[PDB]
RNA sequence: CUGGCUCAGCGUGUGCCUACCCUACGCCGGCAGGCGCGGGUAACCCGUUGAACCCCAUUCGUGAUGGGGAUCGGGGAUUGCAAUUAUUCCCCAUGAACGAGGAAUUCCCAGUAAGUGCGGGUCAUAAGCUUGCGUUGAUUAAGUCCCUGCCCUUUGUACACA
């Protein structure tokens, strides 16, 4: 019953709508929900030179890429939450349903 | 002129020695150098330098054996040969007396000039 | 102690700034009565916010200088504490009162500067502001004690005690009063 | 205790070396070429010598015995990895060196590598940088 | 130019000065005593620690950087 | 009522080192007279019976935070590796010194190598440490 | 042996060992997060990988 | 210099071809290291990241000194298929100039300058560089066109590839 749905996404409002959708689906299917626990955002940071040559003033580019991680833990037999999580998928987020 | 000695070992006792005693004899870098493995990969050419040196003539100085090596330790086995060690341009004609033991075969060359 | 706030163990009240001019830009009495020289600050926020820093903290700030000692206020607080002990022994006065007197006696009244009728140039004499008086007074007796202690057995705490005693006196022996009188002399020589 | 005792050895002599008595003993015996602060402190430990005294105040019997300590290391239970000449090419004996003995072995070792014609010896002959330093902009006070 | 050669141990008359004089000073510090007797800071400290344990000078504050004593009170 | 945190933690190491020197059943190695305490150090300890000072320091660190190994003791006794002309860096303490001090405090029943790695403090040790804390509080009162 | 000599030299490390996954040259490589794309090629394709100039 | 006491924040971490990861802990060695079983694809394990400066207590005492650590000698480990023209690191010994720096010139106004160390890049080995991070933390100024630049309006022209 104790099953772990984690959502890893680069875009935030996408992830938030998926987090909302799984709470909606859970409270409708009448099963105990642990709310969307927000793990710290990881900021992948790469900083390079701008110029292809080396005949300019030393200006650097600061490239960032945030990656967000939510998880909701439910008390439900595999099936009903599997069919809840088989609907309403968008390209931004990525799903993991963990049983044990 | 008084017959010199390695660590506390007579020059013919250095000659009458297996590699693990000769390891403990000379300095640390050279102990690791020979302990790492044996010469039948890249140092198939070290098996060739063994061959070349141990092919010695009668009572007269041996033929100058040219070498494209600088990364070769001089052991008691190789003492008393004429060798050309490669400068990149030239082969440097030098003999390796027993004072060159535990030294790199390259370490007898100069390339440049003082103005 | 809900009434009086003895600076470590030195009384706040019964210290009087005699000079009317330097009275506003010297904080020692009644509301700037604090236990430590150390504090947060925010005295570099606006223009004349600096005038409200306790003079003991102003001295503690000015002391930590010459590169190797930039931002060692704990070491500077212990130097000021040891100096106040030594002042009290040799003098027998309130060390805060001796400091206030040394600040007054060291601050110049007139300085030389470059002015106009723009074309060529001219070095005339001008006044120093009551803030500039106290600013340069602190700097002079800090650098006086500093350079005196450099390559010497006399420790920084002893050199500070020497400068503050001799400057509060008006000796011309402290680097403070010596240099003050040099600037006021040049200021006169071309007025 | 604190007034100058009689026979205060102001100017001591340890292997033809004019050592000061005014300096503390651990930092005084390092005037000898081949002993530093490290080797001085461990020897003045090994010989049960109180190092709270100055080099004027110690006794002559204590100067003699501690000179025997400095020349004889292993007779007084000192490590082999502590020595400035370890596993020599000639005698194969790990032995500490003192004042003039260093200058002897240093002169020998420079002439040694010079005559056996090692590139290290060649740079030592030319008086250049030998441990592979870039000399494009360094060692200029050397050659005027 | 000029050089400073302080004593590593007391001369008889310098110790006679120290035993008589330094308990008359208002400020007693190893730096003051070092200058006032031509003695190294090591000697100054050791001498003033004698004077204190002996029970002659009143200590005001000790610190690794600064140790201050004064002459003991009269009445 | 007194415990270790009620007293000045500076003189507590002196008091325990004095107590452990009096006991003098502390399996002190023979290289003590010749050793340097970390590679970042230049000289040997000025003090001559330093082992019992470090034994006191190790014991009270196992009081405050239990489950410490020797790698934790190499870390905690780190300082500046002053690299002559290159910039300074952080360097750890010595493995052998910290390990044999823990093993000298194990040779005496004052520590206990607890599960999940590291050494914890034994009931005898905590009793010992708190009693001498009471002795230190009494001396300074 | 020609085929004992052609690719005889070993390449386990150095910048002769690792290669730009786009242009295949051996200067200013990004190896962070397993990119393996030379800094110029990275900067060209950076917005497509997901990297964005924010700060 | 030697002990003791006490506090961080950014990160990163096992690989496509690609081999090389971050390391706790238990023994061995003074040291750099070696061997053992483990955790970790990471708010989970290294980790409560016991960092340095600073702080407290000693030894030193104005001496080119226990300042400073260049140069040089000897031995020992690690990385690699291979280190001499020393990769790096460790142990003993050697102890150079340098006593605050001429003309000239640089960066900078608040958690800023500066001191201080820790991560990322390069990386088999690897920071005196650079790119970020926190810790300690000021003096001076709230002004001007004097200096160096650039920018505008008026005016003059026989210039307009100016």
């Amino acid at each position: 019953h104790r099953i772990r749905i984690t959502l890893t996404s680069r875009n935030v409002k996408s992830l938030e709508k998926v987090c909302a959708d799984l709470i909606r689906g859970a409270k409708e299917k009448n099963l105990k929900v642990k709310g969307p626990v927000r793990m710290p955002t990881k900021t992948l940071r790469i900083t390079t030179r701008k110029t292809p040559c080396g005949e300019g003033s030393k200006t650097w580019d600061r490239f960032q890429m945030r990656i967000h991680k939510r998880l909701i833990d439910l008390h439900s037999p595999s099936e009903i939450v599997k069919q809840i999580t088989s609907i309403s998928i968008e390209p931004g987020v990525e799903v993991e349903v963990t049983i044990a | 002129f008084r017959k010199f000695t390695y660590r506390g070992v007579d020059l013919d006792q250095l000659l009458d020695m297996s590699y693990e005693q000769l390891m403990q004899l000379y300095s640390a870098r050279q102990r690791r150098r020979l302990s790492r493995g044996l010469r039948r990969k890249q140092h198939s050419l070290l098996k060739r330098l063994r061959k070349a040196k141990k092919e010695a003539p009668p009572m007269e100085k041996p033929e100058v054996v040219k070498t494209h090596l600088r990364d070769m330790i001089i052991l008691p086995e190789m003492v008393g040969s004429m060798v050309g060690v490669y400068n990149g341009k030239t082969f440097n004609q030098v003999e390796i007396k027993p004072e060159m033991i535990g030294h790199y075969l390259g370490e007898f060359s100069i390339t440049y000039k003082p103005v | 102690t809900p009434d009086i706030k003895l600076f470590g163990k030195w009384s706040t009240d019964d210290v009087q700034i005699n000079d009317i001019s330097l009275q506003d830009y010297i904080a020692v009495k009644e509301k700037y009565a604090k236990y430590l020289p150390h504090s947060a600050g925010r005295y570099a926020a606006k223009r004349f916010r600096k005038a409200q820093c306790p003079i003991v903290e102003r001295l503690t700030n000015s002391m930590m200088m010459h590169g190797r000692n930039n931002g060692k206020k704990l070491m500077t607080v212990r130097i000021v504490k040891h100096a106040f002990e030594i002042i009290h022994l040799l003098t027998g006065e309130n060390p805060l009162q001796v400091l206030v007197n040394a600040i007054i006696n060291s601050g110049p009244r007139e300085d030389s500067t470059r002015i106009g009728r723009a074309g060529t140039v001219r070095r005339q004499a001008v006044d120093v502001s009551p803030l500039r008086r106290v600013n340069q007074a602190i700097w002079l007796l800090c650098t006086g004690a500093r350079e005196a202690a450099f390559r010497n057995i006399k420790t920084i705490a002893e050199c500070l005690a020497d400068e503050l005693i001799n400057a509060a006196k008006g000796s011309s022996n402290s680097y403070a009063i010596k240099k003050k009188d040099e600037l006021e002399r040049v200021a006169k020589s071309n007025r | 205790s604190l007034v100058i005792p009689e026979k205060f050895q102001h100017i001591l002599r340890v292997l033809n070396t004019n050592i000061d008595g005014r300096r503390k003993i651990a930092f005084a015996i390092t005037a000898i070429k081949g002993v530093g602060r490290r080797y001085a402190h461990v020897v003045l430990r090994k010989a049960d010598i109180d190092l709270t005294k100055r080099a004027g105040e110690l006794t002559e019997d204590e100067v003699e015995r501690v000179i025997t300590i400095m020349q004889n290391p292993r007779q007084y239970k000192i490590p082999d990895w502590f020595l400035n000449r370890q596993k020599d090419v000639k005698d194969g004996k790990y032995s500490q060196v003192l004042a003039n003995g260093l200058d002897n072995k240093l002169r020998e070792d420079l002439e040694r590598l010079k005559k056996i014609r090692a590139h290290r010896g060649l740079r030592h002959f030319w008086g250049l940088r030998v441990r592979g330093q870039h000399t494009k902009t360094t060692g200029r006070r050397g050659r005027t | 130019r000029d050089k400073l050669n302080n004593l590593v141990l007391f001369d008889k008359a310098t110790y006679d000065k120290l035993c008589k004089e330094v308990p008359n000073y208002k400020l007693i510090t190893p730096a003051v005593v070092s200058e006032r007797l031509k003695i190294r800071g090591s000697l100054a400290r050791a001498a003033l620690q004698e004077l204190l344990s002996k029970g002659l000078i009143k200590l005001v504050s000790k610190h690794r950087a600064q140790v201050i004593y004064t002459r003991n009170t009269k009445g | 009522g007194v415990t270790v945190k009620d007293v000045n933690q500076q003189e507590f190491v002196r008091a325990l080192a004095a107590f452990l020197k009096k006991s003098g059943k502390l399996k002190v190695p023979e290289w003590v007279d010749t050793v340097k305490l970390a590679k970042h150090k230049e000289l040997a300890p000025y003090d001559e019976n330093w082992f019992y000072t470090r034994a006191a320091s190790t014991a009270r660190h196992l009081y405050l935070r239990g489950g410490a190994g020797v790698g934790s003791m190499t870390k905690i006794y780190g300082g500046r590796q002053r690299n002559g002309v290159m910039p300074s860096h952080f360097s750890r303490g010595s493995k052998s010194v910290a390990r044999r001090v823990l093993q000298a405090l194990e040779g005496l029943k004052m520590v206990e190598k607890d599960q999940d790695w590291g050494r914890k403090l034994t009931p005898q040790g905590q009793r010992d440490l708190d009693r001498i804390a009471g002795q230190v509080a009494a001396a300074k009162k | 042996g020609h085929q004992q000599l052609y690719w005889s030299h070993p390449r386990k490390f150095g910048q002769g060992s690792r290669s730009c996954r786009v242009c295949s040259n051996r200067h200013g490589l990004i190896r962070k997060y397993g990119l393996n794309m030379c800094r110029q090629c990275f900067r060209q394709y950076a917005k497509d990988i997901g990297f964005i100039k924010l700060d």
